[PDB]
RNA sequence: UUCUAAACGUUGAAACAUGAUUGCCCGUACCGCAAACCGACACAGGUGUCCGAGUGUCAAUGCACUAAGGCGCGCGAGAGA
RNA sequence: UGCCGGCAUGAGUAACGAUAAAAGAAGUGAGAAUCUUCUUCGCCGUAAGGACAAGGGUUCCUGGGGAAGGGUCGUCCGCCCAGGGAAAGUCGGGACCUAAGGUGAGGCCGAACGGCGCAGCCGAUGGACAGCAGGUCAAGAUUCCUGCACCGAUCAUGUGGAGUGAUGGAGGGACGCAUUACGCUAUCCAAUGCCAAGCUAUGGCUAUGCUGGUUGGUACGCUCAAGGGCGAUCGGGUCAGA
RNA sequence: GAGCUGGAGAUACGCUUUGACUCGGGGAUGUCCGAAUGGGGAAACCCACCUCGUAAGAGGUAUCCGCAAGGAUGGGAACUCAGGGAACUGAAACAUCUCAGUACCUGAAGGAGAAGAAAGAGAAUUCGAUUCCGUUAGUAGCGGCGAGCGAACCCGGAUCAGCCCAAAUUCAACCCCUCAAGCCGAAGUGGCUGGAAAGCUACACCUCAGAAGGUGAGAGUCCUGUAGGCGAACGAGCGGUUGACUGUAAGGUCGUUGUUCGUGAAACGAUGACUGAAUCCGCGCGGACCACCGCGCAAGGCUAAAUACUCCCAGUGACCGAU
């Protein structure tokens, strides 16, 4: 609701689970962790089709500059 | 009474319920109103103005469209 | 509630106002059914058949006496019904001049009323 | 003295009385968590 | 309209006893207020009024052991008339 | 009762005296620091608000008793090892 | 050593509840000790009074019957049954303002749900009466009878003869603690002040020995302001209370 | 159908045989709350402000998208995914793990959405559109190398059908055809112990229709079903020729999720910052790479049919019996 972006975003999804210090070699690993994360782009904007305030992302803006709905600030 | 209006629309019925129905709640009371008389002469002639107000949102809806 | 009626008899049977029959199914054998309005949909009937005796008070109403006569009790139909005559051959016939409300003719050996 | 309790229901209307699971939309599905979900009446009316 | 609020008497020994001047009691409609009841009781039957009430008075019909039965609420417009319509016999004793 | 702009405003808009006129539905009855409201029940529990006669007594709402008022409380007698 | 449903036995003993006295005449009838008409007793009476606060919602009544309940029971209930009883322009909500906090389209951000917030509504006990005492049945009261206050109110005439519309800054309603008295009656107390219903073999007195009973706001006065703060016609805000 | 409107079946009151009494379908008075939303906002309750008007009172007030109206958002018992994410247990305890992507949250529409016509599976030098179960393979692999999870190679049917971003659908006549009110539907009886016995006995009739059942003792000749077939006004419902429309414009490295693959002796979905090359006998991979073959080509979707579901309407089962 005008908090993640208009884009496509890019949570519900992502977790850990790694090892420590262990990479197949002398001895078999534990494991020892198993969790939650997730991610999200940045600012700078003008127009699209639908005003309202401005979220965007970041890898949408930098090839993003050719897809308008009718803007030239 | 009766479905006499069913050709009629000219604001005549509109003190029609003023008859019967002014003094019939004044036999629709407790007691001296009828009890072994003819006890059905009441909401028996209730519905004088009702269910007949009808085809009346259904056909008294002649307004112009 | 008093479980007599005879409801479990499965209301078709027919019967109106106006007519004359006979009994069976016991206790009387000597009985002329007749008359009676029947009561469609749970069904009360008592004629002249069974002789009950069942005394009301006598408050200061209007009733002070007591009675023995007309009275209900019990058993519908299912005794003697139809035929002038008394036996055999159905009923339930009905003329092609529709009057559902009272159609009149019976089978072969049937009466037109 | 004071019980656990007493009388008097503000938060049980404008929060949790019958027409207050919409300020909470996930909370819409929790006042239909007991009827368009299983069987039996509500709650909040008796 | 002229007639379409005006419903009922009130009926009490202590009506025509204590309500015998002119004052009545009504037995109006759930609609309180007052800019109707009155031109109710304002017609071809020769009787005026002004000065009216309006009260309450609920229900309560606690019958069967258990709870099941209850109320009615239901209401009633007492009036007052001033010197100006007696009686001149009607209906009520 | 503290101050007005577009506009409103010159013979009428409002503040004045007066006859006339108004505040709508709901409670306004019961016990109420109360066996009837919460303690599994009419169990010797329970906290707010207003008055609060009296002589006596430094004051005294501690302390005796009558108002008004509440009242013998969910019992009764004997013999009372 | 289960679970419910019923019968159990602890057994007829312990116990009837705070140990804060009661007898009786009489109504009634089914007999009456705890009802009722009542003279005597005593416990509380800053209470175990009455009103407002929450609550129970059917308490209160016209009363009515034991199946059962009030841990005796009972002709008492607020058990159970129909009806009756809390009459509004000013005591009560809102609209006129508000602290916790909640919420608020846009928006500040969050994986969604959402968290929060600008213009806002709420949310309160809260700022807001301009009548007091009498006449009231079965129950209700400042709404019902009487002398009585009107805040602004519904129209129109008569000094005004011309003013006025927003969120307001005002003066101020915006009050912390404690002391001292410089003020005060209802209410209370001095009763023979006013008028007396009348007095007891008690012994004793009939008279300065004696039961009891007698104001209220609307109103306004060098016989109400006891007591606290100086008032007005000329010029300007060497630039904002948008 | 002609009679009486559901349990305190309600006595009464009242209406009949050209429409009272019950009703089939297309509509309507529709109170506070539900999106309901004038405001208050603790379901049954208090306010402004304009149209009306015999002094009273009648017409209404809320956000989003083509924006100037309007159209939509409500609550849902099991069907697909997606944001979604632990966990007691096991390994005889015990962080990689099994549960798994499971509990829960949140978004969507139809009662169908979901994969489904492609830079493809296979492998003799074959085969095209997803999924399910049938058989394999319970094989290969995985893997504190531990329990354990587990395709492709050969198989069945429902189905073995076309096209999408820059060089069909909408009202209707007719309809095989469904939906409740509803129409008829068969064919003999006497006597006993006894409640009329369908038990003892006696004979005919009914037959494509002889399942459950009610009327005091199990009845084909008392009756509702079954075989034979019908029903309009309203509409859907699976529709058949056609009228008002026009049916052909990204690989990669490093860190990792999945996939059977706990990730390492392996391409393949994709992301965290960096590379937008190839650009056609060029390009994607056969489980890293060399050599040769095989097939497919940036670039966006539709695909009904079956697989998996179970609110309702007939009918159906070697179950219970009203703790």
């Amino acid at each position: 609701m005008q908090k993640d972006l208009h884009p496509k975003a890019v949570p519900c999804k992502i977790i850990y689970q790694g090892q420590v210090v262990m990479e197949t070699m002398s001895t078999r690993p534990e494991i020892h962790v198993d969790v939650w994360s997730g991610v999200h782009p940045f600012w700078t904007g003008e127009e699209r089709f639908l005003d309202t305030e401005g979220r965007v992302d970041k890898f949408n803006k930098r090839f993003g500059d050719s897809y308008r709905r009718g803007s030239k600030k | 009474k009766p479905s006499e209006m069913r050709n009629l629309q000219a604001t005549d019925f509109a003190k029609e319920i003023d008859a019967r129905k002014k003094e019939l709640m004044e036999l629709r009371f407790q007691a001296a109103a009828g009890q072994l008389a003819q006890p059905h002469r009441v909401r028996q002639l209730r519905r004088e103005v009702a269910q007949l107000n009808t085809v009346k949102a259904e056909l008294a809806r002649k307004g112009e469209q | 509630p008093r479980p007599s009626a005879g409801s479990h008899h499965n209301d078709k049977l027919h019967f109106k106002k106006g007519d004359t029959v006979i009994v069976l199914s016991g206790k009387h054998k000597g009985q002329t059914g007749k008359v009676l309005l029947a009561l469609p949909r749970d069904q009360k009937v008592v004629v002249e058949g069974v002789n009950v005796i069942t005394k009301n008070v006598k408050p200061s109403m209007t009733n002070p006496q007591g009675g023995q006569e007309q009275r209900e009790l019990a058993l519908h139909a299912s005794k003697v019904a139809l035929v002038d005559p008394e036996t055999g051959k159905a009923t339930r016939v009905r003329k092609q001049i529709v009057d559902g409300k009272k159609v009149r003719v019976a089978v072969a050996s049937g009466k037109t009323i | 003295m004071k019980r656990t309790y007493q009388p008097n229901n503000r938060k049980r209307a404008k929060t949790h009385g019958f027409r207050a699971r919409m300020k909470t939309k996930s909370g819409r599905n929790i006042l239909a968590r007991r009827r368009a979900k299983g069987r039996h009446q509500l709650t909040v009316s008796d | 309209s002229h007639y379409d609020i005006l419903q009922a008497p009130v009926i009490s020994e202590k009506a025509y006893s204590a309500m015998e001047r002119g004052v009545y009691s009504f037995w109006v409609s759930p609609k309180a207020t007052k800019t109707e009841i009155k031109d109710a009781i304002q017609q071809a039957f020769g009787v005026r009024v002004i000065g009216i009430s309006t009260m309450n008075v609920p229900g309560k019909r606690k019958r069967v052991g258990r709870f099941i039965g209850q109320r009615n609420d239901r209401k009633k417009a007492i009036v007052r008339l001033a010197e100006g319509q007696s009686i001149e016999a009607l209906a009520g004793q």
